[PDB]
Order: structure tokens, then C-alpha cells, then sequence
């Protein structure tokens, strides 16, 4: 479902 | 952190002796100790981040001294990886660096200048690795879905690994086995692929790359285009595989699912060198459970003797496992934390003697952990 | 009921073997690292010493003062454009639709609801399927050969051979679920006039009469191996009662022996284009129900209809180069058939340098030498090595042949990443030069281009040809009109030099 | 659903 | 007037390399390995049929035969080139089956089968003479 992110959001 | 209760703490212990912070304040994506440093010479490591590649010297009482500092003329360059090697003939240590642009640069720190440069990769370079027995053979994985093996002595492209049965998406990491006979690669396509470089085709290609003389010929160096791996699996992880290292004949690999898996191609009994490229089986020996490592591009590392494994997570925690165990499920762990360290740890590096552990973060900080005698 | 102990027993068996393996492997690890460590002690690499714009490295631990160093600039390097891995192809490679999405394409770490929606609709095109989401006839040449029927001995060849490509398990065409393809149309029925002939079957009393009757005798004792028997049934179906030749082909049996075995065996038992698929309705002729008539295509040499069928394209009697509307094949947007066009020279010149019929270029792969270099407009471009005249064939646009659904599934992420290699071939297929293709794939879009595309029917296959729109000088970059919508042209291929 | 494709004059 | 590049390795082109085309090749090596491994995947096809099919496929790929009229020549050309390997790999019976299948497919005549088998035997005796 969700795509993996390389870095944290804020 | 797993199904096998470990009551005893890890035999190795560390304490934080220093923390530096680079002025650019951008993520430090790579850190390597120069394991080619002569015995007795000071421990030297390098860090890549933003468009910079700076070198450091380790001293007693936790002092880290700034040796060298480089910057790319190109502002839009973002370095991700680095690899140490030495020039066989002159005995100068060289540092290879690469990042978003997809260019490998060889820096000669003895002469303070960028000697070689290789442009060919179609996109960013996610990992650079030198052959453990041939210091001129450099391996580069890439966002273009390919691996390239370069002969830096003759500036030739020995082979391209990729194509018909190569990675469908970015190649995040790769590692040569102990004596550099094979490479295990991994990527966004959730898969781990084996590539043998001791094959007649590859051995001959390496031999030929050394014989190539542009001055004495009209034709270009024919690179091997290897489309078919010697094994491939997708049954270890269920997400982007961002880190892979050989534990001799077994594989240690991680995705962004809070575990390092210790597996092997084929059934339990099956020998690595008797593995048919059609092999549909894999065997799990063990797991290394941890927490909060949900982002991809987080690399673990081992020492020279492969006695200990280190990994940083997205909240600044560092885990060190003692691999010298009987059951891989019972590896003891020492978890290093610091009240001022809370940034994502991108990569770790042990000195060749294993006395110092360095960890680089997303806030341009460096952390120095000294192993207790 | 209590399966728990047998499942736990297998867990216990595994755990013991795993520790034994891990320990033995760690010994090998220590042995190979000692070898590497020994090679290290032999070398004496020089230690790195200390050293525009400055850099400041601040320590967070008290007692360590901030450090400054004047930054060494790294020389500028020549940058080459972006390009993901691809494989060379000179003819279209057919590819089955994917069931499970390989992995989620990475596209940043930002908080976009529209981007999270895109990932949901991408998964839905595969139907929630994303990786990670919640008997054989024995060999006749071998020692284990059986006595088998002709139909059974030839089954793999008949099944796997492509009549069109001339190759087994071709990468272009799907399997001909009709057996009339491997049914000989013109039977070669013969009987030798004079004996071969010391052991000829014609010397046997009343044998020639029997031979003419199929299309008494005498006994004379032979031991047939299963392989000899099977080879006989195979040759008998093609040679018939020409026992002189069947014996010669067996080699291991005499003409009389072969004949005597044959007797023994006889006392046993409008804008849109549609894809072309050969017709095979063995009783009804080519009418409104024939697939060829339905899809508005001609019946071909591959069709199983009666040879004197009106739907069949007849080729040409041209004595020209077939490069003008004066040639029927050219007029019909077809390349000359090497087995029908017998006057123009399309049927020959296989080893010649100049071909007499200029309507053969695609099938013969007579493409020009293309050069790859960074484009003056966008990314990488295709440059022509040598000067070409107007309407001269340059190259076929080759690639993976995919369905329209597969094209939209792939195209979904292609358009998000702002780069596409999809090229519509017909109503059934899309040519996708993304993963496999040739140098003409780098041709850029121009509203005023120097090249044009044309989908031509080439020997029962639609093929995209790229021709010169005008005369092109050597070294020129090639451009063609992509024919995107008015909106898509500005969105993806907007740059005009 | 329909993704962009290059096209030839039919 | 500009710097060209190799399409395989994205590396540049020295002036002396412009006379050869990397894509002047009908049968790329990956394509050849692809047919060999696809033929090998067939569980229902025996060892002898598989080996013949692989050889034949590599032969038509190398030459690029496109017309039915080329099939008599293609069969003879096959015996001439791959014939030594057919005898060596013990495949004559499966080759004859391939020939008969081509006849069933209406691509070759009985003269073609006779000619091809005569050449195969003539070159079998030639090898035999040398292995003595
Ligand atoms: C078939 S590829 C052409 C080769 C491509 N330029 C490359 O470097 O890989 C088509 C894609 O290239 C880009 N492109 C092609 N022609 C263009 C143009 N005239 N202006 C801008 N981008 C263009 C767009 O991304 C388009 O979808
Ligand atoms: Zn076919
Ligand atoms: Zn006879
Ligand atoms: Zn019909
Ligand atoms: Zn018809
Ligand atoms: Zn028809
Ligand atoms: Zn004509
Ligand atoms: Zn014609
Ligand atoms: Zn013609």
C-alpha cells in the first residue's frame, strides 16, 4: 500500500 | 530484540568520546575507514555528503583532526558513497567517490588532486566497492538498474551487469565475497542477485582489460554485457533491499522492515558454488531484530574480522552485534545511545583494528565510539 | 489433529543444521580473512597528511576547539545525459502481461495526497498484486527409445515450430492451436521404376501391386529396435510406398525388410488497424466469419484456406524497384513478399549488396548506421552517420510487443516520470522500446521533423518503419512527429529547436 | 487510464 | 563534428571507431542465451529434441532467413555448419525428425531431405576417416 521513503518527513 | 531470549549483554562495549558537525548541515551518506593504512600509522577515515568529501585523522583522548577537505565545482553534486584503495605501483592511497550525478572520481590524497574520472552510468551511483584482492577493480551499482566493473589501472569498463535478467529497478547495494570470486547485488525490485566473476568469461575479460592499449589499436575495449545472474531471489524481504554483505558463504541483507536477515541460496545442504541459476530455494539461518529503521538507504557494516556488525536507525540509535556465536539467533547486542544523537544514522565504519566505530547522520554530524579495552 | 509435534520436529531439525552450518562457515570466514590480512601486512601504503572557500567543523563535546580548512575544489567533469538500462533488439519481442507489480516506484519522500492516491491506483491496475503485499517421449537417439507413432514422435516439433519465423518457440508468435499447418498439402507419392536393388522390395512377388494400391508377398527374420520402428512410421507418412528411399534413410534395414514391416503395420488398428492471425476453418470458406475478413486484413501464405482464395494478397509482377504507388504491395502499405513477389527481385539477392526491389528494407533489416550522442533538444539523440535521400528507410522502431492493458499499466509510471518509449502498432499491440530496443529509440519529437513513421504490413507482421521526410545531411540529429495530443505534446515533448 | 503513445499517420 | 557515444557502454567514440556499427547484429548474445534457456525450460520435450531445436534456432538467428524459398538452402547450410556437432552429440535421428517436420510444414521437398541426409553421412564418413 504505502511507498517507502528515503528520509523523515518534517 | 527477537524470539530467542538473550539475557547476557554483548561482550564488546563502547563509549562516546566525540561528535563533530560539518558546516553544510546536509546528510552525511557515507563513511569509510581506510583499511589500507599501514600498521602503526594513525587511523584515517573519510566522509561524503552534499558536494564535499572530507578526510579525518583519529587521535587519543577522542580527538578527531581535520586532515583534508574537497568540494565539487558543481553545486548540484550530491555524494552518496566512497571507497578506499591504494595504487599498487606508487603506494598512494586513493579514495573513490560517487553520488547523484553518476560519476566516479578517484582522489589522490597524497597529491591533493582528482586523478581519474569515469562517466558512463545512466543515473546516480548508490554504492562503490573495490575488489578485495585486485585494488584496480572497482564495482559501481546504480539507479540506471545496472552494476559496472571498472579497471582503474587501464581506465577500461570490464563488464556491465544488467539487462534481460538484471534488476528491474535501482541497484542500492552490492558486495564481493571474501576472495572476490562473486558479487551479491540488491535493489528496489525487492531482489538479491548473484554474479560470478571467477567464470571463464569474466576471468578472461579482466585479463583482457589489463592488456588493452588504446595507443596501439583502432578498436574500442569490448566490455562484457552480462544479462543473466547466477542466482536471484525475492523471498528474503518484502521491500527495497538497501544493504547486502557476505558473511563468508552466507548473506546478510536488510530492507526497511527492521531486521537484518542471514540467509543462503539453495537448500541447507546446498553449496554456494554448486548453485544452478535456476535455483528456486533459499534458506534462512537467522535474523537481527531492531527498531525504527523504516526509511531506506541505511547501511550496516562489519569489522575486518567480521566479528561484529553495526547499524544505525532513524532516531540516532546504534546497534552492535557479536557475530562470533554458535546460533545466529542468539547474537548478543550492545545498543549505543547519546542524549545529543537523534538524527538518522546513514552509515557506520569500524577501524581495521576495530578500536573505533564512526557513525554519520542526516544533520551532518559524526559520532565517535571508542571500544573499551 | 496434533500436527504441532511434526511441524515443531522439522523446526528442531532445521535449527540444529543451521547452527552447525553457521559455525563451520565462521571458521572459513576466519581462514579467508587471515589470507587477506597477510596480503595487507606486505604493503606499505603512504599515510594521508594535512592540507579558495573555507569549511568549519564544530565539535559538540567540550574541550575540542572548532576546526577550519580551506576547501580544495574538484575539477569540472563532462556530464552525459540520463539513461536507464536497455537491451538491443533488431526485431519485436513479444511479452506476456504482468500479474504482480514488481515493486512500488520510488518518487520522493514528500506529503502529497495526490501522490499517495497515484500509488493506490497503480496497485489497483495489477488488482492489489504488488510483491510483498498482504509426459515426454524418450529421446530416439538414446538407448531408452520406444516404438511410438509418427504423430507422437514428431509432436514436439509440430507443436513448438513457428511456420512464420522458421524457429522453435519463437519470441514473436503464439502457438498455432490448429494442426493443418503441419499437414502436408502437396503429397510426394512415388514408387521407384527399377530395383535399387539386390534386396529391393520390387523383386518380391506381388509387392509392386500392393505398393500402387495404397498411396501374398513372402516372409524371407529381422529384429527391429523401437527407434527403427518409430523412424519408419515417421518416414512412411512422408515417403509413402517408396521403400527404396525409406530403407536408404534407415540405413540399418534392407529395402525388402522395410517393405515387410510396412505390410505388418498395415494389418494393425476504418482508421484503426487490426492484428493478423492466420485463418483455419477447414470446411467453410473465407466469409464474414473468417478472422481475416473480420479484421480487414488479407489472407497470407500462412493461411489454411484453399490456395485459390480471393482474400489472399497475390504479390506483384513489378519490373521496377517497388518504391512508388505504381506497385500494388507499396500501395497496400506492405513490404513485397519473398514468396509471391517473384518478378521484382524480392525473392532473391540474399547475399547481394544492392537489392533490386526497394520495398524489402524492413524485412531485410537494411537500416542505416545510427550514432548516439547527447541531443541538442532533450536528453540523448539519434544522429545519422551518412547522408540519406528523401523517403529512404532509416530504421525499424523495435521493442517489446505488449498488450494495450500492459501499455497503460507501464505507461502509468512512464508518464509520471515524464519519459515514454511506447509506440502504438495496431489495435492489439503497443511496441515498448523502454526495456529492449534499438538506437532509433532516441529519436526526439519535432513539430517540424526530418523523419516520418509508417506502420507497414511485413510478412504477416505489423512493423514501424522510420523513413527520411526530406534529404538528410550526414551528422544530423533525427526527429519525428510523435503525434501526441495537442495537450500531451506541450506536456512531455515541449522543446522545439 | 490511456497512457501517451507515439503514433504514425494511418 | 561532435563527440559520439557507444550505445552499449555509454562510453565515448574515438574517431577510428565510427566505421563499425554496434547494432549491425541480427542475433544479440542475450537473445541467443534466451532461446537456449527457454528451450531448456520445456519439461515435456526430451534431451535430443531440445538440443536439435537450440542448434537450429541459433542457425536461423545467425542468418536471418525470412522466405520459405530459403529453407532448402537453410537445411543444407545447417548440415554444412552444425553437422559436425550433430554427429558428435549423437543427434542424427532427431535431425531427421526435424527435416520431416519441415516437410510436413510445407517448407522443404523430399529432394531436400535426401540431399541433407546424404551430406550428413558423407561428412560422418569424413570424420570417421580422421578418427583413425
Ligand atoms: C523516445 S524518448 C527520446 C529519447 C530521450 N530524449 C532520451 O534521452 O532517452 C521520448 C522522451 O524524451 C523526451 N523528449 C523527446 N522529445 C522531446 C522534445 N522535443 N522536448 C522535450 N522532451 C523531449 C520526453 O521525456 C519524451 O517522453
Ligand atoms: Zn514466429
Ligand atoms: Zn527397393
Ligand atoms: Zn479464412
Ligand atoms: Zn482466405
Ligand atoms: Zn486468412
Ligand atoms: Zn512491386
Ligand atoms: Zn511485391
Ligand atoms: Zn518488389
Amino acid at each position: 500500500t504505502k511507498a517507502a521513503r528515503k528520509s523523515a518527513p518534517a | 530484540s527477537w524470539s530467542h531470549p538473550q539475557f547476557e549483554k554483548c561482550k564488546y562495549s563502547f563509549k562516546c568520546v566525540n561528535s563533530l558537525k560539518e558546516d553544510h548541515n546536509q546528510p552525511l551518506f557515507g563513511v569509510q575507514f581506510n583499511w589500507h593504512s599501514k600498521e602503526g600509522d594513525p587511523l584515517v577515515f573519510a566522509t561524503v555528503g552534499s558536494n564535499r568529501v572530507t578526510l579525518y585523522e583519529c587521535h587519543s583522548q577522542g580527538e578527531i583532526r581535520l586532515l583534508q577537505s574537497y568540494v565539487d565545482a558543481d553545486a548540484d553534486e550530491n555524494f552518496y558513497t566512497c571507497a578506499w584503495t591504494y595504487d599498487s605501483n606508487t603506494s598512494h592511497p586513493l579514495l573513490a567517490v560517487a553520488g547523484s550525478r553518476g560519476i566516479i572520481r578517484i582522489i589522490n590524497p597524497i597529491t591533493m588532486q582528482c586523478i581519474k574520472h569515469y562517466v558512463g552510468h545512466g543515473n546516480a551511483i548508490n554504492e562503490l566497492k573495490f575488489h578485495p584482492r585486485d585494488p584496480n577493480l572497482l564495482l559501481s551499482v546504480s539507479k540506471d538498474h545496472a552494476l559496472r566493473l571498472w579497471n582503474i589501472q587501464t581506465d577500461t569498463l570490464v563488464a556491465i551487469f544488467g539487462g534481460v535478467e538484471g534488476h528491474r529497478d535501482e541497484v542500492l547495494s552490492a558486495d564481493y565475497d571474501l576472495l572476490g570470486e562473486k558479487i551479491m547485488s540488491c535493489g528496489m525490485d525487492h531482489s538479491l542477485k548473484l554474479w560470478r566473476i571467477n567464470s571463464k568469461r569474466m576471468m578472461n575479460a579482466i585479463k583482457e582489460s589489463y592488456d588493452y592499449n588504446p595507443n596501439k589499436t583502432n578498436r574500442p575495449f569490448i566490455s562484457q554485457k552480462i544479462h543473466f545472474p547466477d542466482f536471484s531471489t525475492r523471498d528474503i524481504h518484502r521491500n527495497y533491499v538497501d544493504c547486502v554483505r557476505w558473511l563468508g558463504d552466507l548473506i546478510l541483507s536488510k530492507s526497511c522492515e527492521n531486521a537484518i536477515v542471514c540467509w543462503k541460496p539453495g537448500k541447507m545442504e546446498d553449496d554456494i558454488d554448486k548453485i544452478k541459476p535456476s535455483e528456486s530455494n533459499v534458506t534462512i539461518l537467522g535474523r537481527f531484530d531492531y527498531s525504527q529503521c523504516d526509511i531506506w538507504y541505511m547501511r550496516f557494516s562489519m569489522d575486518f574480522w567480521q566479528k561484529m556488525l553495526a547499524l544505525g536507525n532513524q532516531v540516532g540509535k546504534l546497534y552492535v552485534w557479536d557475530l562470533e556465536v554458535e546460533d545466529p539467533h542468539k547474537a548478543k547486542c550492545t545498543t549505543l545511545t547519546h542524549h545529543k544523537c537523534g538524527a538518522a544514522i546513514r552509515q557506520t565504519s569500524f577501524s581495521r583494528d576495530s578500536s573505533i566505530l564512526i557513525a554519520v547522520c542526516d544533520d551532518a554530524s559524526i559520532w565517535r565510539w571508542d571500544r573499551l579495552r | 489433529s496434533e500436527y504441532m509435534r511434526l511441524r515443531q520436529l522439522k523446526r528442531l531439525q532445521a535449527n540444529m543444521g543451521a547452527k552447525a552450518l553457521y559455525v563451520a562457515n565462521f571458521a572459513k570466514v576466519q581462514e579467508k580473512t587471515q589470507i587477506l590480512n597477510e596480503e595487507w601486512k606486505k604493503l606499505r601504503v603512504q599515510p594521508v597528511q594535512s592540507m579558495l572557500k573555507k569549511c568549519t567543523i564544530e565539535s559538540i563535546f567540550p574541550g575540542f576547539a572548532s576546526q577550519h580548512m580551506l576547501m580544495r575544489s574538484l575539477n569540472t567533469v563532462a556530464l552525459v545525459p540520463i539513461m536507464y538500462s536497455w537491451s538491443p533488439l533488431q526485431q519485436n519481442f513479444m511479452v506476456e502481461d504482468e500479474t504482480v507489480l514488481c515493486n512500488i516506484p520510488y518518487m520522493g519522500d514528500e506529503v502529497k495526497e495526490e501522490d499517495e492516491t497515484f500509488i493506490e491506483e497503480l496497485i489497483n491496475n495489477y488488482d492489489g498484486k504488488v510483491h510483498g503485499e498482504e509426459q515426454c517421449t524418450p529421446n530416439i537417439d538414446g538407448p531408452n527409445a520406444k516404438s511410438v507413432q509418427r504423430e507422437q514422435s514428431l509432436h514436439s516439433f509440430h507443436t513448438l515450430f513457428c511456420r512464420r519465423c522458421f524457429k522453435y518457440d519463437c519470441f514473436l508468435h503464439p502457438f498455432h492451436a490448429t494442426p493443418n499447418v503441419y499437414k502436408r498439402k502437396n503429397k510426394e507419392i512415388k514408387i521407384e521404376p527399377e530395383p535399387c536393388g539386390t534386396d529391393c522390395f520390387l523383386l518380391l512377388e506381388g509387392a509392386k501391386e500392393y505398393a500402387m494400391l495404397h498411396n501374398v508377398e513372402a516372409p524371407s527374420p529381422v529384429e527391429w529396435t523401437g527407434a527403427e520402428e518409430s523412424l519408419f512410421r515417421v518416414f512412411h507418412g512422408t515417403y509413402f510406398n517408396n521403400f527404396c528411399s525409406i530403407a536408404r534413410l534407415l540405413g540399418t534395414k534392407t529395402c525388402k525388410q522395410v517393405f515387410q514391416f510396412a505390410v505388418k503395420e498395415s494389418l494393425i488398428l476504418s482508421t484503426q488497424v487490426y492484428n493478423y492471425q492466420p485463418c483455419d476453418h477447414p470446411d467453410r470458406p473465407c466469409d464474414s466469419t473468417c478472422p481475416c475478413i473480420m479484421t480487414q486484413n488479407f489472407c497470407e501464405k500462412f493461411c489454411q484456406c484453399n490456395p485459390d482464395c480471393q482474400n489472399r494478397f497475390p504479390g506483384c509482377r513489378c519490373k521496377t524497384q517497388c518504391n512508388t504507388k505504381q506497385c500494388p504491395c507499396y500501395l497496400a502499405v506492405r513490404e513485397c513478399d519473398p514468396d509471391l513477389c517473384l518478378t521484382c527481385g524480392a525473392s532473391e539477392h540474399w547475399d547481394c549488396k544492392v537489392v533490386s526491389c526497394k520495398n524489402c528494407s524492413i524485412q531485410r533489416g537494411l537500416k542505416k548506421h545510427l550514432l548516439l550522442a547527447p541531443s541538442d533538444v532533450a536528453g540523448w539523440g539519434t544522429f545519422i552517420k551518412e547522408s540519406v535521400q528523401k523517403n529512404e528507410f532509416i530504421s525499424e522502431y523495435c521493442g517489446e510487443l505488449i498488450s494495450q492493458d500492459e501499455a497503460d499499466r507501464r505507461g502509468k509510471v512512464y508518464d509520471k516520470y515524464m519519459s515514454s518509449f511506447l509506440f502504438n502498432l495496431n489495435n492489439d499491440f503497443v511496441v515498448d522500446a523502454t526495456r529492449k530496443g534499438n538506437k532509433i529509440r532516441f529519436a526526439n519529437h519535432s513539430v517540424n521533423p526530418n523523419c516520418y513513421a509508417k506502420v507497414v504490413m511485413v510478412n504477416g507482421d505489423h512493423r514501424i518503419g522510420i523513413f527520411a521526410k526530406r534529404a538528410i545531411q550526414a551528422g544530423e540529429e533525427l526527429f519525428f512527429d510523435y503525434r501526441y495530443s495537442q495537450a500531451d505534446a506541450l506536456k512531455y515533448v515541449g522543446i522545439e529547436r | 487510464t490511456k497512457a501517451a503513445r507515439m503514433s504514425a499517420p494511418s | 563534428n561532435r563527440l559520439y557515444f557507444h550505445s552499449d557502454t555509454c562510453l565515448p567514440l574515438r574517431p577510428q571507431e565510427m566505421e563499425v556499427d554496434s547494432e549491425d547484429e541480427k542475433d544479440p548474445e542475450w537473445l541467443r542465451e534466451k532461446t537456449i534457456t527457454q528451450i531448456e525450460e520445456f519439461s515435456d520435450v526430451n534431451e535430443g529434441e531440445k538440443e536439435v531445436m537450440k542448434l537450429w534456432n541459433l542457425h536461423v538467428m545467425k542468418h536471418g532467413f525470412i522466405a520459405d524459398n530459403q529453407m532448402n538452402h537453410a537445411c543444407m547450410l545447417f548440415v554444412e555448419n552444425y553437422g559436425q556437432k550433430i554427429i558428435k552429440k549423437n543427434l542424427c535421428r532427431n535431425f531427421m525428425l526435424h527435416l520431416v517436420s519441415m516437410h510436413d510444414f510445407n517448407l522443404i521437398s523430399i529432394m531436400s531431405i535426401d540431399k541433407a541426409v546424404t551430406k550428413l553421412r558423407e561428412m560422418q564418413q569424413k570424420l570417421e576417416k580422421g578418427e583413425s
